[PDB]
């Protein structure tokens, strides 16, 4: 009450903005702030004198120099990457037939958070993570289980070591924190979308060696091993080709999982392909099973965009509904796009 | 085409030209016209001309609808009496006709209060039966019984979509948003359509919204026309309230047809498969016992654990763990420790007798009145325990049988709910004649006579409860007794759907605001829920008062209220500072699944000071989950290491391990703040199986 009416003045009429840097251990801080200016400040209100910690900013007073108060600002790269938020509408009874590859994950998807007890009940501890792969390009089928993850928990998803590979190290630290900001929002999960670091070869803008591009790669895993890390930060890594990447990365973590993706059978075309076409209404010829039955070996991404050719011409001629005469001539066109592209 | 041709043909007047020219303008109805309907500013000084004049009507309503009106535009439809699967049927019909005749329904609805919209509305009633995509059409045919003829008109071949659909969403919309009276036609016609279709829960849920008499016999001439069967006797009796199982068990005890409905359908079949198979699928250990049992002692922590030992039900080992724990005891936990072996076997009838009868009638006045509370917990079929207690409880002033008077008034109000019992309440004369100075005499007389009365008929003002309204502004004494018989008359007054009795009570009652908060105890309990916004911008300013318990309970309507559509019911009562308002809060999360917000709300309300709110926090909080589970439970442990606390923490342990029943008690838990003595009734909030 008056406490506010009389620092105040002390605080008056400016404050500026200092950055905490080291402490003397009697709590007289001296910090670097522009320009290199120090202070010491042992005072009583508002702190909390431990955690303000080392690394970070203050606010001093001009006479003289007093951190009276102090803030967490971002913003910053930092925040903005992992976020937000989003959890979109897709869920995982969108992949039929495939059950038996999530509901393997299920358990790995649903006892972090909820359902815990048998965990513990067991008390075995099995919060190991999980890894994952498959032919040829896939992963957002992966995101078809990664979209119906978001209705748990917290969620971000990372592409490749690119931002390290943008400059000379630089070390994994912007990974860093992204590991260790995923302790801030723990319990949280993250995922790195096929990962790419050996697998492909040159750079973007400056970077080298291997080695430092190795080692960001086993600093990677090696943070993560880690010591000694309970923070989860449930980790999902995956990409497509098996071979590139270091094969110790399984043993410490994800040990027990990395899944392996079928291709698409005669009637798992069918259980997908309907989905699709559900919302647009096809003409009375059109027949799911006879196309897809006689095309052979093709893709989740193919048999949803199959239906985008005729949403050209029908669309062309401003139609709510597929014509499977266009939708046999069209399928020509995507068919030539795999055939001939 | 260019609009050369055809543009210059709304200027002449001559007949054949309008009369040729409208048959050439339905074929390009099809898509209206070549686009927007810029004829409108030409054609609109057409108004005042007058053979086929009703097509100059479907041009009018045609072009008129085309663009925005919101009166005149269904007026040359309603002029018109439309006359001479389609792409055109569905512009005219579908969006013309659906949103036309919206508009009419809607203005006329508000307007005027005629035939022509009902023709007009069974027509695109009808044409949506034609057009069979329901959900939209049903949501706006409720607005304009008509929604009656309305369901029996298009109930013939669909069973599950307007079923499951119409009466999911209109169902929760109804009770959601929607007042009560045209609910009651939905539940009737609905026992209409449904009383015509198959699976009979549908029809039952109708018994849990219309508390009818009719609707168990039909369902039970039906549903043993349908021969699982014990098991809709489980659900039947979980599912009826107090009244309807003593009907039915009259009009059943008449008829009964197999005598197998008055086996499951009033007591003891509900009972009889349970038990039995709960000892079959679960085994329990016994390091709970031992290390929840170990958790120390101090006649109170220890006094609780026996609480907590005994609510365990793997057999009835806890009941007869030897003795020297029940001599350890003091008087109001003896109450609790001879009513907890009442709580250890709810069921076994037989049993029942032949374990509490070596404390029955035994040397301590609360080993014998808490041990008829036992026999009055075990069952609720029995009634031939009344009698030793009954016939013992007249005291005068206060002695020992009105303690038997608490536990058997009370376990009697546990064991029945007739259509109005009136011989134990012409028992309860003499007890609220009696009025001992002890609280829960009138407490658990009250409450059950509440228990008896709950599901009355619109509630009544009877001169039971009127007689419980004098003799309570008889005595003003003992502010518990002013909080706990505005308890049990809100009980009376549940059951109503459209009570006055507010503003009957509002006229006898209210003074200073030990009666005004009996004022807000019946605005509590007579208001249930529905969508009645207006109590709840009441609730905003009276929330405002400053007298602070009016407040308590005032607010604390919500969780009766809102408890459907829960996701309003997130709140800002912790970001208010009225302490007792986060005690409401922590009351409104309850016990249900308790999603991760609500124990993220515990993350905060976990953590508080003073030892009635940090011991308000592990009942609900445990309550809310009947490591995860455990880890608040040694996170309260990290909290204390009061003895209040300690006693919360057994609570929460106890916890860790609208139907009306489970409504009652933590109500009556809602005056915690106290002795002992109000603790050793603590433990007659009985709403789980």
């Amino acid at each position: 009450e008056e406490e506010r009416s009389k620092v105040d003045d002390l605080r008056g009429t400016p404050m500026s903005v200092g950055t905490l840097e080291e402490i003397i251990d009697d709590n007289h801080a001296i910090v670097s702030t522009s320009v290199g200016s120090e202070h010491y400040v042992s005072i009583l209100s508002f702190v909390d004198k431990d955690l303000l910690e080392p690394g970070c900013s203050v606010l001093l007073n001009h006479k003289v120099h007093a951190v009276i108060g102090v803030l967490m600002d971002d913003t910053d790269p930092l925040v903005t990457v992992m976020k937000v938020e989003k959890a979109p509408q897709e869920t995982y009874a969108d992949i039929g037939g495939l059950d038996n590859q999530i509901q393997e994950i299920k358990e790995s998807v649903e006892l972090p958070l909820t359902h815990p007890e048998y965990y513990e009940e067991m008390g075995i501890k099995p919060p190991k993570g999980v890894i994952l792969y498959g032919p040829p390009g896939t992963g957002k089928t992966l995101l078809a289980k990664a979209v119906a993850n978001q209705t748990s928990a917290t969620f971000l998803r990372v592409v490749g070591s690119e931002l390290i590979q943008k400059y000379l190290g630089d070390g994994p630290k912007l990974v860093r924190e992204l590991f260790r900001v995923a302790e801030e929002h723990a319990p949280s999960i993250v995922f790195i979308d096929e990962i790419d670091a050996i697998g492909t070869k040159r750079y973007d803008s400056n970077s080298g060696g291997e080695r430092e591009i190795q080692r960001t790669m086993l600093e990677l895993l090696n943070q993560l091993d880690g010591f000694d890390s309970r923070g989860d930060v449930k980790v999902i890594m995956a990409t497509n080709r098996i071979e590139t990447l270091d094969p110790a990365l399984i043993r410490p973590g994800r040990i027990d999982r990395k899944i392996e993706f079928p291709l698409p059978d005669e009637k798992t075309k069918k259980r997908i392909f309907q989905i699709h076409t559900s919302r647009m209404t096809l003409a009375d010829d059109v027949t799911l099973d006879d196309l897809i039955m006689a095309k052979d070996d093709l893709s989740g991404a193919d048999i949803k965009a199959i239906c985008t050719e005729a949403g050209l011409m029908a669309l062309r001629e401003r139609r709510m509904k597929v014509t499977n005469e266009d939708f046999k001539k069209s399928k020509e066109n995507v068919l030539y796009k795999k055939q001939e592209g | 085409r260019d609009k050369a041709p055809v543009q210059p043909q709304q200027s002449p007047a001559a007949a054949p030209g309008g009369t040729d020219e409208k048959p050439s303008g339905k074929e390009r109805r099809d898509a209206g016209d070549k686009d927007k309907e810029q004829e409108l500013s030409e054609e609109d000084k057409q108004l005042q001309d007058e053979l086929y004049r009703p097509a100059l009507e479907e041009l009018r309503r045609q072009i008129r609808s085309s663009t925005t009106s919101m009166t005149s535009v269904p007026k040359p439809l309603k002029f018109l009496r439309p006359h001479y699967n389609k792409r055109f049927a569905a512009d005219i019909i579908s969006v013309l006709a659906m949103t036309m005749s919206g508009e009419r329904e809607c203005l006329k609805y508000r307007l005027v209060g005629a035939g022509e919209v009902a023709k007009e509305w069974q027509e695109l009633d009808d044409a949506e039966k034609v057009q069979r995509e329901p959900l939209l059409t049903l949501v706006k045919e409720i607005v304009p019984l008509l929604m009656e003829i309305e369901q029996v008109d298009m109930l013939e071949k669909d069973i599950d979509e307007n079923a499951y659909a119409k009466v999911c969403l209109y169902l929760t919309s109804c009770v959601n948003y929607v007042p009560e009276p045209e609910n009651s036609a939905l539940l009737r016609c609905a026992l209409g359509v449904f009383r015509k279709f198959s699976r009979f829960p549908e029809a039952l849920r109708l018994a849990l919204m219309l508390n009818d008499m009719e609707l168990v016999e039909d369902i039970f001439t039906s549903c043993k026309d349908v021969v699982m069967l014990g098991r809709h006797g489980v659900f039947l009796e979980l599912s009826e309230d107090v009244e309807e199982y003593e009907d039915l068990t009259e009009i059943m005890s008449n008829v009964q047809l197999n005598s197998n409905f008055l086996a499951l359908a009033r007591e003891l079949d509900i009972m009889e498969p349970k038990v039995p198979d709960d000892i079959y699928k679960t085994h329990l250990e016994n390091n709970r016992f031992g290390g929840s049992g170990s958790q120390v002692d101090s006649a109170r922590m220890n006094l609780a654990s026996s609480f907590v030992n005994g609510f365990v039900n793997q057999d009835k080992l806890l009941t007869d763990d030897g003795n020297k724990w029940l001599y350890k005891n003091k008087d109001h936990g003896m109450l609790s420790a001879a009513a907890s072996l009442g709580m250890i076997l709810l069921w076994d009838v037989d049993g029942g007798l032949t374990q509490i009868d070596k404390y029955l009638y035994s040397s301590e006045d609360y080993i014998k009145s808490g041990a008829l509370l036992a026999c009055g917990i075990v069952n609720s079929g029995v009634r031939n325990e009344c009698d030793p207690a009954l016939a013992l409880l007249s005291d005068y002033v206060l002695h020992n049988s009105n303690t038997m008077r608490l536990g058997s008034i009370f376990g009697l109000g546990l064991a029945y709910a007739g259509s109005n019992r009136e011989d134990v309440l012409t028992l309860l004369l003499p007890v609220m004649g009696d009025s001992k100075s002890s609280m829960e005499v009138a407490g658990v007389t009250a409450l059950a006579c509440g228990m008896i009365a709950v599901g009355s008929c619109n509630g009544d003002v009877t001169s039971t409860i009127l007689q419980t309204i004098m003799e309570k502004s008889e005595t003003e004494l003992k502010d518990t007794y002013a909080r706990w018989l505005p308890l049990g008359l809100g009980l009376n007054h549940l059951g109503k759907g459209e009570a006055i009795e507010a503003i009957l009570a509002a006229l006898e009652v209210v003074s200073e605001p030990f009666r005004s908060f009996a004022n807000t105890l019946v605005d509590v309990c007579a208001y249930a829920g529905s969508g009645n916004v207006l109590k709840v911008q009441q609730l905003l300013h009276i929330c405002s008062e400053h007298f602070d318990s009016k407040e308590k309970e005032e607010d604390k309507d919500k969780k009766e209220k809102k408890d459907k559509d829960k996701k309003e019911a997130p709140a800002d009562m912790g970001a208010h500072q009225g302490v007792a308002v986060l005690g409401i809060a922590l009351i409104a999360m309850g016990e249900e699944i308790g999603a991760e917000m609500a124990l993220r709300t515990f993350g905060h309300l976990l953590r508080y000071g003073e030892p009635t709110l940090r011991r308000a926090v592990p009942l609900a909080l445990a309550l809310i989950s009947v490591s995860h589970d455990a880890d608040p439970e040694v996170s309260y442990n990290s909290i204390f290491a009061a003895r209040l606390a300690a006693m919360l923490r057994q609570l929460a342990q106890y916890h860790a391990k609208k139907g009306t029943l489970t409504l009652c008690p933590y109500h009556s838990d809602r005056q915690l703040m106290s002795q002992v003595a109000v603790a050793g009734l603590l433990t007659v909030l009985v709403s789980f199986l």
